[PDB]
């Protein structure tokens, strides 16, 4: 339930948030929605035991 | 009233304030609106 963000665009200002969960590109062919090659999921897991 | 935010209806969190001659209803939520944004009267 725990979740980061580990992949950003651009660095972020004091005291503002990012809710919004989109499939993260870093590369010329964009991702369309799926998690293919050269794709993301920001919000990763911590996984705590 | 006026709108602030990155973009409209989803996908990001965008500021709204309307304005009356009653009060006023700031508001920081998702919301809809088209692309002609308006306040209907009647």
């Amino acid at each position: 339930n725990y979740l980061y963000r580990l992949l950003r665009k651009s660095k972020l200002k004091p005291f503002e948030r990012d809710i919004s969960t989109e499939i993260y590109q870093a590369g010329n062919k964009p991702c369309n929605g799926v998690a293919g090659p050269n794709c993301y999921s920001p919000l990763q897991s911590y996984g705590f035991r | 009233g006026w709108i602030f935010g990155t973009t409209l209806d989803s996908k990001t969190q965008s500021l709204l304030i309307v304005n009356n001659a009653t009060n006023v209803v700031i508001k920081v939520c998702e919301f809809q609106f088209c692309n002609d944004p308006f306040l209907d009267v009647y």
